[PDB]
């Protein structure tokens, strides 16, 4: 039986592992609930210049 | 080299440096909660001995997530002569 132990250290240390974060799709010019990269909204996006 | 806890691999912070083509690169580094902070900028210079007077802000570089204690630091330089036959002069680098 082929086996492995992980072991997960979740102490003081900045965080190198992480579960991956998925996303959805991206609509603009209506009122959203918008996440980027933990920034946190709701508003309308637009293209800006 | 044990507990190797970190490698990092990427393209030159400096480029070739291949005659008063004098370059300044300017560093910023900072030990914040683990995080390694190092910002810099790059101009080339034109017979300033010491910084120039203007503004040139440096653009942020890199943040290693290394989280380690940092008290002390020291440059890195290159032998271009040879350590075992050090000539009278003109084998290093323009004194």
């Amino acid at each position: 039986y082929r086996v492995v132990v992980l072991s997960f250290e979740l102490l003081h240390a900045p965080a190198t592992v992480c579960g991956p974060k998925k996303s959805t799709n991206l609509v603009k010019n209506k009122c959203v609930n918008f996440n980027f990269n933990g920034l946190t909204g709701t508003g309308v996006l637009t293209e800006s210049n | 080299a044990n507990n190797c806890t970190f490698e990092y691999v990427s393209q030159p912070f400096l480029m070739d440096l291949e005659g008063n083509f004098k370059n300044l690169r300017e560093f910023v580094f900072k030990n914040i909660d683990g995080y390694f902070k190092i910002y810099s900028k790059h101009t080339p210079i034109n017979l300033v001995r010491d910084l120039p007077q203007g503004f040139s802000a440096l653009e942020p570089l890199v943040d290693l997530p290394i989280g380690i204690n940092i008290t002390r630091f020291q440059t890195l330089l290159a032998l271009h002569r040879s350590y075992l036959t050090p000539g009278d002069s003109s084998s290093g680098w323009t004194a």
